[PDB]
């Protein structure tokens, strides 16, 4: 099994190759160039090419909406049209389940003027909602990235979290259970607020 | 030759496919006017979610329906500009993914050219021609003196006729999308009231809409309101039109764009070509609102001159024709 | 302050660019090519130069020998030519410092036939030894590479941590206190067992 | 033109830089023996490690001495094969990482065919010739036709001489480094005791030594011992090398390696020459033991032909002289 994953959420663009339930290639790039300017010229330069997968993961988010619409149409095409599966994964999930800090986990990203945050407890989530000032009780989970924003009694920060790599060994998972995959029709970006 | 043709543009998913030996292999398109007509108008975000939902379905009928294989295809053709920016990326990111992964070139087409190209479908112009284009944020006339060649002669200061049925139709209370609503109410006019022709001097090609949401104001049948001001939209439309053509010495004349559909219209730009002897062309209704034929149309003239674009071309809001054909041609 | 940072411990093979504090480029690869084959051609292939970057850091392990020993060769060359600081790192103290589990921290790593750990408390630690079974008290920290392996009475397993993105960024730390960065001529990969 | 050399194959950390107009630049060589000493032999991996943390600190003198900046290099020479691979690769490294930065070709040289090319440092030798190479897992015949087209003739089917001098200091209990050892106990020696010569067949171009352990255990003073293994190894060195001239017709002889260093062969071999009439090439004995000049004249004849190395060359412990050639030549 060969997952080509992808992450376009941030303007650290990232994907990884997972092979034999491990990431066996992750390429991370912070960049200012617009999304479609990076791809899919950084995949040739690369030797990328969406034939040699047996499945494709993605981001939904939480990130930015036009580069989620664009990574996520990316390889819905190439999913659709090679007859392969394709995985769905969320960044704020990922950052709970793989950060071990107790419980209650408030995972959380900044995208534009917004913080998005979820609460995670053992057995029960939130909502994806956005931060107002409020007082929370728990550990805050981020990247370094947003290190100047302090969420919860006590923060933790991720030097790096290359979401791809995390959601390429979940999508592995994911198609041990599931082979089929997700519907590739239904897969869109986490939207929190209105249009 | 063949090519799939991708437009996002503003609140049309269209997909095509054209073949130029075999000509239409298939040909798909979903309006989000159904979606936008609570708000009024196109709303940026709502249409980009739109083109991300509906254009895997809306392909995956295109290649049931014309059964024809990628890998058939010699060339992707997509709209790079202009429009709304949100839209747009969808579209190409489609058309990208699509010529990465099966090694196609990538040929650009602005939405404009589009138009242009769209009565080319039925019946090829000869080369010097005129464009009035009339549709969604454009009233422009242009100078085609080749492929690639668009020289801007003029062009509203203020609304688009589309947008002046809309504020017209909304200023008397209808519906939004305006245009279809006031050509229907428009059939059932009696009398014909008077309207001010706001630019109409000697040899002026510019357009102005607005002045007519006043005079519309001082004032009777909601049916000869809607009469009147068509009457007098494709009236300044005409005189314009021939105006250029006086200026310019070209007596032939594309009218294209959302616009170019409306059955009045049609009657008026018939009857001065018959009256004063000039060719005329507008194309059937199916190809005067947003499709991906007429970009096939155009990426096929633009591909067949050796231009292609690299795999990072980028799309952006508002590239002017003139401009783009310096550049892509 | 842009640093290129470099990790050749394992067959993960991977280098980062560390510049504002934060990483801006990571390239990962697993190969079963040999160290030398790889580099500098990978580098060549990324448009990597030595020249760009104002400093340099490198993993001194724990790892296999001769894949280290090439890095820091190519590193030192690299910064000592150019008059420009370098950094060493260590892969064991990054896993424990970066991981939030409680003390005390048993991160741990296998090269060959040997699991090298070290146990760290919050104000002391061990050196690195070898691991012949014992039971050990506390929270093994480990690489998904190794997920087969349990050591202490818990066990975190990291599905990727790329040595090179922490250890630039420790870097950077490092270089704003100490400007001149570590000695050039010492830099050596670390050695637990005798020749 | 110039290159920066890097040997690194067995014990010894060597640089160079050699000019082909002015001669050599530089040249520093850090030995291992007193680290390997106490073990009897050398150690792979705390060779490599030496390597490693001896390599910059050598460099840095090669460039205060020399006073040559790396953009006046035209190419790095190096050892890519054979010896010990851990210590290899570590020269190897260094070389790619300077080749790399400095934007540099990469020439790759064969230790033995290093060894050959040390007489040429001091005089040219025509081709055809005769190499006899004497040095550590070495004892080696070689029909040199070209640059890089050597014919492999005879070796040894057992212990090569290096191995030879320090397996007879340890069985009569002495130092590691055997070699010098020997050579100044032999000097002190005064009766000759009669040894056996093994192979010694008519026409039969290899070597073997082990043979003489065994009649050495039969058995005064350790310096007639010294003097009496001495002067057989170098008689069967001799007649083999002669043989090589009668069944080749070829009457020049190269006498490269560590060994070849002894002054007890030297007597020997130059005693025949000027017996024989055969033209005789020893180098300098500086230029006997590993150093990286040897490497630099290597490589710029390889250079020369238009033979460089790609940026992903791989050493590997032991590629023979003549396929080594065939491939990079
Ligand atoms: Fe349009
Ligand atoms: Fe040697």
């Amino acid at each position: 099994m060969k997952i080509l994953s992808i992450d376009t959420s941030f303007s650290f663009i990232n994907f990884s190759v997972i092979e034999e339930e491990k990431v066996t290639f992750l390429h991370y790039l912070k960049s200012n160039k617009k999304t479609l300017e990076l791809l899919p010229k950084i995949f040739e330069e690369l030797c990328i090419r969406p034939e040699n997968f047996d499945a494709f993961a993605v981001s939904v988010g939480v990130g930015y909406l036009t580069s989620l619409r664009i990574g996520v149409t990316f390889v819905k095409t190439w999913a659709y049209t090679l007859g392969k599966p394709v995985v769905s994964y969320k960044n704020l999930e990922l950052l709970a389940k793989k950060t071990p800090v107790p419980f209650p986990k408030i995972p959380y990203l900044k995208v534009g003027s917004n913080v998005f945050y979820q609460i995670f407890e053992e057995s029960s989530s939130s909502e994806v909602k956005v931060f107002k000032g409020e007082e929370l009780r728990g550990y805050g989970i981020s990247l370094k990235e947003f290190e100047d924003i302090k969420l919860g009694e006590k923060q933790f920060f991720h030097d790096i979290f290359p979401f791809s790599a995390y959601g390429g060994i979940y999508a592995y998972e994911f198609l041990k259970e599931n082979p089929e995959g997700e519907n590739v029709f239904e897969i869109e970006p986490i939207y929190v607020k209105p249009p | 030759m063949r090519t799939l043709a991708v437009e996002t543009s503003c609140d049309e998913t269209a997909l095509a496919i054209y073949d130029d030996q075999k000509g239409v292999l298939g040909n798909v398109i979903l309006s989000q006017a159904v979606v936008h007509s609570p708000f009024g108008g196109v709303v940026p975000e709502l249409s980009a979610r739109e083109h991300t939902r509906n254009i895997l379905p809306i392909f995956d009928r295109l290649l049931k329906e014309s059964r024809i294989n990628l890998e058939e295809i010699d060339f992707i053709s997509f709209t790079l500009t202009p429009g709304l920016i949100l839209s747009l990326v969808v579209g190409v990111a489609f058309a990208k993914a699509l010529a990465y992964e099966y090694r196609k070139p990538l040929v650009p087409v602005h939405h404009l050219e589009g138009h242009i190209y769209s009565v080319f479908l039925e019946k090829k112009v000869e080369y010097p021609f005129l464009a009035l284009i009339i549709s969604g944020g454009h009233t422009d006339l242009y100078l085609v003196r080749d492929f690639g060649r668009y020289d801007f002669l003029g062009g509203t200061l203020d609304d688009a006729v589309g947008e002046a049925y809309d504020k017209v139709a909304k200023m008397l209370g209808l519906g939004y999308p305006g245009g279809p609503i006031i050509d229907r109410l428009a059939k059932e006019g009696k009398k014909l009231y008077p309207l001010p022709k706001p630019l109409m001097e000697e040899g002026n090609l510019n357009f102005s809409f607005s002045g007519l949401k006043t005079a519309i104001l001082n004032l009777v049948r909601k049916e000869d309101i809607a009469y009147s001001f068509q009457e007098t939209v494709v009236e300044i439309l005409l005189e314009k039109s021939l105006w250029a053509m006086k200026k310019t010495g070209i007596k032939r004349l594309v009218v294209v764009g959302g616009v170019s559909a409306n059955s009045r219209l049609r009657e008026v730009f018939k009857k001065a070509s018959q009256e004063y002897g000039f060719e005329l062309y507008i194309p059937h209704p199916s190809l005067s609102t947003d499709n991906a034929l007429m970009i096939a149309y155009a990426g096929m003239e633009r591909f067949k001159r050796g231009v292609v674009a690299p795999l990072d071309v980028n799309p952006q809001p508002n590239i002017p024709l003139e401009e783009f054909g310096r550049i892509w041609t």
